[PDB]
């Protein structure tokens, strides 16, 4: 998977919290453990408009 | 009026997506999502 | 509880008094003295 996290969100892997879009299914429940490589999407990740 | 709470918040996010701030308006959405939701 | 809440009305009226709307600030703030009272 590879979804663009709010900032802050990249932090919200911890469980009990609501998401912006994790609300539908998302939120860590008990173990886990899905490997996630993070980075900054402020190369491409914001258009004019 | 914590629902009026909400009103008044939600104006401002509202006039924050008018003045053009994207970054103010998108975290403090944030702000405002972690304020109705708790 | 609500401390953080009306601690995000307090970063809400910076936020605003950073940007510069007299009356926004004006706004913000006797909606705060109206939170903290009622």
């Amino acid at each position: 998977d590879s979804f663009v996290i709010r900032g802050d969100e990249v932090r919200q892997i911890a469980p009990g919290q609501t998401g912006k879009i994790a609300d539908y299914n998302y939120k860590l429940p008990d173990d886990f453990t899905g490997c996630v490589i993070a980075w900054n999407s402020n190369n491409l990740d914001s258009k004019v408009g | 009026d914590k629902e009026w709470i909400l009103q008044k918040i939600y104006e401002i996010m509202r006039l924050l997506d008018e003045l053009x701030d994207a970054e103010a308006s998108m975290r403090v959405s944030d702000l405002i999502y972690e304020f109705m939701k708790k």
